[PDB]
């Protein structure tokens, strides 16, 4: 009369990448990044050129490119119909993720770190889900972008209305709501390469809400950690003995040790020990040539090894890592292996999650925060429908604020730490300098490292 | 493209009936058609009619001449002394297509008259009025009237229509194909105490002007077949859904309560049948009416579901709550995919019940969960592999013989068998689940929503079939549609298992290579069997090694022998670590069985059953015992229970042990693991140590922990370890001593769980729990030593014997008094008493059963005294007692009754074609040809029924004990 | 090899902005003329020359992340930079608080979460002078 499969313990739980992107090529995935590459991450600088026409000092002129546009865009419709007029697939090159062609939207976050974020090349989906209305209903309001579907399962944490259509952001990655804004009046898109500038205009921006965490991050030193970046560092390697002409395949270490510059040359060495050997004299030599039994794997079979979500999620860890490290539990549980691997449990029914919490990436009382709570005079049906009202309302809440085109108006020890240094003058001199840091922050980094050069001998 | 095969196009028609007299059971009305010509010179219009008398026609208010004959009435000649099958069946499937309106012909043969033949050139209407009469009808509409007196509301008196197919012949003249598509206008005249429920919606209610009758009158707007239109008159109790309001349900006088309980449910069937499709439900109204005497126990209509009563369960009745629910499921199912969309021809028919069948299996997925989608899956598989090894082969969409194996024509569907039918119907989901398979499952309602959209479009306009054959599929607009949503075509897929009638065979075995560390597969199939064809395709197979679950495809092409695939490390044997499964968790094995050499743990050729196969594969018993315990799919679990069976170590008796303590177990598997313990502990007797089987297990689980031989009080609240309480002492009681007797520590334990028995404390009841108790006391009656035939009286009787007997007749005694909820105990009781027949305990006397077979009985009594009747004149060969069933099944009033009997006489014959039987006259040949050619006439159910006895009884040549 | 497109955003005053808009709309080279940009070396001050009419500008940081993502279809879009700077044309100042759409505004301010323990770079170079020194006297001090 009722379900009666034990189905938590059987069972307990599309997207086309560029090629540059399933590839995993260099520029768009890198194979290092610093402290400084991690602290600007998603947020790229605008770097100075040293070689090229913008290099040189002096006014520079932006190019309109609109012929250039529908230039591009009729010879792709006139790729599609000679190919039989169906959908194609076109971005099979670097040079077609340039922003000098096609419909370009914007979007916009609202957290400061997501949990996940897109590398550059990647795909993703607009979904419009549209609930219908009670009995009759006229149609989902049409969208210019995305494909409709209609949901009576909502994919969020709350519920959709009933004749309430949301657009959403759907990969592999997250899923994530969005809404679409009208650009300002006032701000144009300049596309700066080392030739020159160009200018587009942009109409369509959307805001991009909470993520929901489809990919798990892992913890750092993880099992899943450790064997993504032995793959990694195996897929970079069999990449370049393709790229090599030499007709015994070779490559140099030094090249790997650019790439990889963190990875002591023990693992580097223990990936290439299989596969390839060192030659000391005669020819080749100082080269790592292919052992000749040595199949090396096709290119659908090094696709396989490593996916680019997985890059992604990596990527997340470290620049979390990164921020964490630079700061100094709470801040612990707002890292996205524990806010991934919350939302995952909770989509499979393992446990809860607090919604008002400390993980929220608000910091008020919009947005939920992901970090588990056990599901448990009630002990049941209580815990479970308070937790899911308190879902619905935080969803209603930002779905509110996000789309809202209002006009907003602009708005322990209590001791600092003092230095004395003793230098030498020029000639014969011995001045002390007593320098006093007032700054609780410069006082914690300085310290800490005396602390640790005083245990470091 | 829809080219019709009649020259003509019908567009309205317009059903009225009057004077629906009960005392006498007949029916008065007329017919009133509107057809458009499309061919000039049509001269002669063939209709369809069974069982009316025809009184009058006129077209277009003038009188016409009509004659009628049906060829189907006595098939052969009387005087023609042939007595093969095959003549039979070739006569059969030419005069079924001598009335088919799939081709041009039909049965009454009007000619238009001659002053009409200028307004039929030139392509003008015509409206074809017939009146007729019903006098006593012995098919299609069924008087069900009591022998109450009273007035005929007031003693439950009800008609029905009935039938499977095209069978609206049979109570009014029509065009009687799934092509014919038309409005209707539906008026009936009933008494003002009943209710008149049809297909459409009821535009109004008149009264006459006497105020002794009312007319309902509906209207049809959505254009229906003639084989989609139905009837149920009778003092119905009206119900209106409380959820969906366009939704009422019509219940028999005083089942009200058992039809609220009962129907409660089926919103949620809307809900999921119109969330997975994207369309809305496409009629305007929906009825369910639940009525006495059924011909199926589901028939569905457009717009209108027919039900049998005996569905209607109150709250506290569990094992039909399940049964019942999924009755409505499909029956809502095939509101979508078999009155709405229907059928281009008789081929493209395995298209409709594949899309029926296939959403309700997404629907049982949904609702009980992914583990009993995967048990019912593998039991609709095995089903099919037994019945196409059996006997030949189902053809899925033939093409016009195309199958000459077996003994009727597919080119109709009233000359298949049932179990054809059934079969079909099976079939037709399992490939519809393959496609699914191969193009993806969104894509695949994708296809099913491009479909129901199309026949929505189409089925608003008025143009007269211009565009109302959008409403029709078939087999390559199907196909059209799938390609036109993927953009890959199916056709290897469509040609394997469709066009070509065959399930495949394998047989598999494995040899680990420890040298170059791979694992050596040998699959090889029996294609030469009757029933087989041979596979080229792509093949997965699952390996768990230590490492994990490894999936392989591999080729077998036609001389492919020895597959080497690759395997994985073993350094979860060096370290103790977790090993992980199929899922994304790990456990803790005991890897002491385990060879030190091979990493493999176990192996499933084909896990995701993606052909249409039966596997046998030799694994080691530990292999079979750990993807017993450790594995993460119900089915494997079940093919490791089913082939630790030949094992009988005691390693294998403790994993079925675990098997059956383990909760988080699904539940049909330690059902399952009750009957392979049970078969084992037969198998290891003068080796087993302690207690009988399970029982010490049934007091650690089931019974009070101070008193072990006291059961506890019933509370069946948990539904899983009721379903094992109720089925552990059944396997209980299937132990054997040394001697072949089933122990004295066996059948106590079962005496004294039938007398502590407590049910004043549930809120369910205990009808299926004591039915199943009654079920294990039949189940250790061992065969009794009769001396020189020693007379079996009451003195020489067993003292085992003696208590069953008395509980028995406690049983069915207090069920006289205190009925169960469908007569379980009483059907348990007939059961049991038949089994003590069976062996030398009881008198071998027929008298019983045949006074719980009469007329006034409720069904499930009487088909459980019947198949005892029948397992009596097979072991007795009685002569009178064949006779007794033959005329039975001649004039039974209930036709379920008559093809159940016809049925159980098929499956349990009294003799078949090997036998020397004194039953082999030719009598009885007569009797048999008599009942295939005329007297089964009225039914095509009972005449498929007849063949199929005669094809057991005699085979396809002549019969063979005859001058 | 390849080099990752930097992309930013352009702020203008609103009747420059009017007249920019309507020459990008036209599409003519003579827009190319018209518009100019010189960043200057500082690396965060700019001249952005709109019909040869000089215009202050400054390169801001943006609180949130943007990303362009264009399309073919319309259904699937891919990722083609990210963007988080803009030349607003009329350290602390050249941090911008509020977010380009209307519903992010003072979004650094008050819908960003803040954690808290160049102060970096100001320890190394403090560690760098006690190394170039010879004797160092060091006391976490009270009120003086």
């Amino acid at each position: 009369p009722w379900n009666l499969s034990n189905d938590e313990y059987y069972y307990p739980k599309i997207i086309q990448h560029s090629i540059p992107a399933v590839e995993l090529r260099q520029p768009f995935f890198p194979t290092h990044m610093g402290p400084i590459k991690l602290r600007q991450f998603h947020r790229p600088p605008l770097k100075k050129y040293s070689f090229g026409a913008l290099s040189q000092p002096g006014p520079h002129s932006v190019q309109p490119l609109l012929k250039h546009i529908k230039k591009k865009a009729k010879m792709r419709e006139q790729e599609r119909q000679a190919s039989g007029g169906g959908e194609m697939f076109f971005m099979r090159t670097p040079q077609d993720l340039t922003g000098k062609d096609g419909d370009l939207i914007l979007a916009e976050y609202s957290e400061e770190n997501g949990p996940l974020m897109m590398q550059v090349g990647m795909a993703t989906k607009i979904k419009n889900y549209y609930k219908r209305k009670p009995g009759k209903d006229p149609g989902a309001p049409d969208c210019k972008y995305g494909e409709t579907v209609y949901c009576h399962t909502s994919p969020f944490l709350g519920s959709l209305h009933p004749g309430q259509l949301l657009q959403a952001f759907e990969n592999n990655l997250f899923r994530a709501p969005i809404y679409l804004h009208k650009m300002p009046e006032t701000d144009f898109l300049i596309i700066r390469t080392r030739q020159g500038y160009y200018i587009r205009e942009l109409v369509d921006i959307f805001v991009v809400g909470q993520q929901c965490p489809l990919f798990e991050v892992p913890g750092p030193n993880s099992k899943r950690a450790n064997t993504h970046i032995r793959d990694f560092l195996q897929v970079f390697i069999y990449r370049l003995f393709w790229k090599s002409k030499d007709r015994p395949r070779r490559i140099r270490m030094e090249d790997i040790k650019k790439a990889f510059p963190s990875h002591s040359e023990s693992s580097i060495r223990k990936r290439l020990k299989l596969c390839a050997d060192f030659k000391r004299t005669g020819m080749d030599s100082n080269w790592w040539v292919l052992k000749s039994d040595f199949r090396l794997p096709t290119e659908e079979e090094i696709r396989a090894m490593v996916s680019p979500e997985q890059c992604c999620a990596y990527y997340s860890m470290i620049a979390a890592e990164q921020r964490l490290k630079d700061a100094g539990d709470d801040e612990v549980r707002t890292a996205p292996w524990n806010t991934t691997r919350a939302f995952i449990a909770a989509m499979k029914g393992k446990c809860l999650l607090e919604v008002t919490g400390v993980a929220d990436p608000t910091g008020c009382g919009e947005g939920f925060s992901y970090v588990k709570i056990p599901n448990k005079r009630f002990s049941v049906a209580e815990h479970q429908e308070r937790y899911k009202e308190e879902c619905q309302r935080i969803f209603d809440l930002q779905n509110k604020v996000l789309s809202s085109t209002e006009v907003l108006s602009t708005d322990a020890t209590g001791r600092c730490l003092k230095i004395y240094r003793t230098f030498r003058d020029e000639e014969g001199k011995e001045y002390v300098r007593c320098e006093t840091v007032r700054k609780p922050a410069v006082i914690d980094a300085y310290v800490r490292i005396r602390t640790t050069k005083d245990e470091e001998f | 493209g829809f080219e019709s095969p009649r020259p003509y196009k019908l567009t309205h028609q317009v059903v009225c009936i009057n004077n629906i007299n009960f005392q006498r059971k007949s029916v008065v009305g007329f017919v009133e058609l509107t057809i458009f010509p499309t061919v000039a010179n049509l001269n002669r219009i063939k209709l369809n009619s069974k069982q009316c008398r025809i009184y009058r026609v006129r077209i277009n208010d003038l009188e016409a001449a009509f004659i009628y004959n049906d060829p189907t009435l006595e098939v052969c000649h009387s005087e023609s002394k042939q007595r093969n099958l095959n003549y039979f069946s070739n006569a059969y499937a030419a005069a079924v297509s001598a009335v088919d309106p799939d081709a041009g012909n039909g049965e009454l043969c009007i000619k238009v008259p001659s002053e009409l033949w200028k307004h039929v050139d030139e392509l003008k209407v015509l409206k074809i009025h017939i009146n007729f009469s019903l006098d006593q009808p012995k098919g299609g509409l069924h008087f069900v009237v009591p022998s109450v007196e009273g007035s005929m509301a007031e003693r439950g008196a009800h008609v029905f229509s009935c039938g499977y197919q095209n069978s609206t012949r049979f109570w009014f003249p029509c065009v009687d194909s799934y092509s014919e598509l038309c409005t209707w206008k539906l008026e009936f005249t009933v008494d003002a105490a009943m209710v008149a429920v049809s297909n459409g919606d009821l535009v109004e209610t008149v009264y006459t002007h006497d105020m002794r009758k009312k007319t309902f009158h509906y209207m049809l707007t959505i254009p229906t077949a003639a084989s989609n239109i139905s009837l149920a008159i009778g003092p119905f109790e009206i119900l209106v859904d409380p959820y969906m309001h366009e939704v009422t349900h019509f219940c028999l006088p005083q089942l009200l309560p058992l039809l609220k309980h009962t129907t409660s449910y089926l919103h949620e069937v809307f809900e999921f049948y119109e969330e997975i499709l994207t369309c809305r439900y496409p009629y305007s109204c929906f009825k369910t009416v639940f009525i006495d005497e059924a011909y199926v126990e589901v028939a569905a209509y457009a717009s209108m579901s027919i039900f049998s009563t005996n569905l209607l369960h109150s709250a506290m009745i569990i094992d039909e709550t399940p049964l019942t629910r999924r009755c409505l499921a499909q029956s809502l199912a095939q509101q979508f995919f078999g009155c709405f969309i229907s059928r281009m021809s008789w081929s493209d028919e395995w298209v409709l019940k594949g899309i029926s069948g296939y959403i309700y299996g997404l629907w049982m997925k949904k609702t009980f969960g992914v583990n009993e989608y995967r048990h019912w899956i593998k039991e609709e598989l095995d089903k099919i592999v037994a019945y196409e090894l059996k006997t030949g082969g189902v053809l899925l969409h033939p093409i016009f013989n195309p199958a000459s194996h077996l003994h009727f024509s597919i080119k109709h569907p009233h000359t298949l068998s049932w179990e054809y039918y059934s079969m079909f119907q099976c079939k037709a989901h399992l490939v519809m689940r393959l496609i699914e398979n191969r193009i993806s499952m969104e894509f695949m309602l994708q296809v099913f929503n491009k479909l129901l959209s199309l026949a929505s479009t189409a089925s608003s306009q008025k143009f007269q079939s211009h565009m109302w054959s959008q409403m029709l599929v078939s087999t390559s607009g199907f196909l059209k549609s799938i390609s036109n949503v993927s953009g890959k075509d199916i056709q290897p897929l469509i040609k394997q298992w469709v066009d070509q009638s065959g399930v495949v065979k394998f047989y598999g075995s494995f040899a680990f290579n420890r040298k170059r560390n791979v694992l050596e597969l040998e699959i090889k199939q029996d294609y030469t069997s009757p029933g087989t064809q041979k596979y080229v395709g792509p093949l997965k197979v699952t390996v768990q090694e230590l490492d994990g679950s490894f999936n392989h495809t591999l080729q077998i092409e036609e001389n492919s022998l020895k597959h080497d695939i690759p395997c994985h490390s073993k350094s979860r044997r060096n370290k103790k670590k977790k090993i992980p499964l199929m899922n994304g968790e790990e456990v803790d094995m005991d890897l002491s069985a385990m060879d030190a050499d091979s990493p493999l743990l176990w192996i499933r050729i084909d896990p995701d059953m993606s052909v249409l196969r039966k596997v046998e594969f030799e694994q080691a018993d530990f292999m079979w015992q750990y993807q017993l315990r450790y594995e993460r799919d119900v089915v494997a679990q079940q093919e490791s229970i089913l082939a630790l069976e030949k094992f009988p170590t005691p390693a294998s008796r403790l994993a079925l042990t675990d098997i059956l303590e383990q909760e988080q177990c699904f539940y049909r598997v330690r059902m399952s693991a009750c009957f392979c313990l049970a078969k084992i502990a037969n198998s290891m007797v003068s080796t087993w140590t302690g207690p009988p089987a399970m029982k010490s297990l049934f007091t650690r689980m089931f019974c009070c922990k101070s008193c072990p031989n006291i059961v506890k009080t019933n509370n069946f609240m948990s539904f899983q370890s009721y379903f094992l309480q109720k089925t552990m002492p059944v396997a209980m009681a299937l132990l054997r001593d040394v001697h072949n007797l089933c122990p004295k520590e066996v059948l106590t334990f079962i005496l004294d769980l039938i007398k502590y028995n407590d049910n004043r404390k549930n809120k369910f009841s205990d009808n299926y729990y004591r039915a199943e108790m009654i079920d294990a006391l039949a189940n250790s009656v061992t065969p009794a030593v009769s001396v020189n035939n020693e007379v079996r009286t009451l003195d020489n009787l067993n003292p085992d014997v003696r208590l069953i007997l008395e509980e028995i007749t406690r049983f069915l005694n207090m069920e006289k008094l205190l009925p169960s909820y469908r007569h379980t105990i009483t059907v348990s009781c007939l059961r049991a008493i038949r089994v003590l027949q069976k062996n030398g305990h009881v008198p071998s006397d027929p008298a019983l059963f045949k006074s719980y077979a009469e007329y006034g009985h409720f069904v499930d009594i009487r088909i459980a005294a019947l198949e005892a009747v029948v397992d009596y004149t097979k072991v007795d060969r009685s002569y009178e007692e064949l006779q007794w069933l033959l005329n039975m099944i001649q004039n039974d009033p209930v036709p379920y009754v008559r093809h159940k009997i016809l049925n159980m006489l098929t499956k349990n014959p009294p003799f078949t074609k090997n036998m020397e039987s004194p039953l082999c006259n030719e009598a009885l040949v007569d009797q048999l040809w008599k009942l295939m050619n005329s007297g089964t006439s009225h039914d095509w159910r009972l005449r498929c029924g007849a063949v199929d006895l005669y094809f057991t009884l005699f085979g396809l040549s002549r019969p063979s004990c005859l001058p | 090899p390849h080099e990752l497109e930097s992309q930013f955003i352009l702020r203008l005053p609103p009747e420059y902005a009017s007249t920019v808009r309507r020459a990008v709309q036209s599409g003519h080279v003579n827009l190319k003329d018209r518009l100019t940009i010189e960043l200057h070396p500082d690396g965060r001050h700019g001249i952005v020359r709109v019909d040869r009419v000089p215009l202050a500008s400054k390169l801001v940081d943006l609180p949130c992340v943007m990303e362009s993502l264009k399309t073919i279809d319309k259904k699937t879009f891919y990722k083609t930079a990210d963007i988080c700077q803009m030349l607003v044309s009329t350290e602390k100042k050249f941090i911008w608080n509020h977010g380009i759409t209307l519903p992010l505004k003072n979004v650094r301010k008050r819908r960003f979460r803040k954690t808290a323990k160049d102060v970096e770079k100001e320890v190394k170079r403090l560690l760098s002078t006690d190394a170039e020194a010879v004797s160092t006297r060091w006391e976490i001090i009270a009120e003086d």
